[PDB]
């Protein structure tokens, strides 16, 4: 149920005197959470009368 | 700079003499004349974008 080499193994990014410390690195690949996205379904069809800068 | 001179000066003066009398001598007098601008004149107006759009 063990094996041998255990107490001689070396641990990279494991610190302190018995290697228990974490020191990794976090990976991160731009996605981001924010809120739901919506799509209105009024705007898709209706009565439109443009007025702009008359 | 914001000053400009310009310079002014006197006229002498015409007198008689008889046998055995000393020439009198007279002395000319100076000024200056000095200008400056200090004053700005402007005018201005104000628009709204809500307004120009209509």
């Amino acid at each position: 149920s063990d094996t041998p080499y255990k107490a001689d193994l070396s641990r990279v990014h494991w610190a302190g005197s018995n290697s228990d410390v974490d020191i990794h690195l976090e990976i991160f690949e731009g996605d981001v959470d924010s809120g739901f996205m919506y799509n209105s379904f009024f705007r898709g069809n209706s009565s439109y009368v443009s007025v702009q800068d008359q | 700079s914001n000053q400009a001179r310009i310079d002014r000066m006197n006229t002498v003066t015409i007198k008689g003499r008889t046998p055995g009398q000393k020439l009198d001598r007279e002395s000319v007098k100076n000024d200056k004349l000095v200008i400056t601008v200090d004053t700005v004149t402007y005018a201005s107006t104000v628009m709204d974008w809500q307004d120009d759009w209509t």
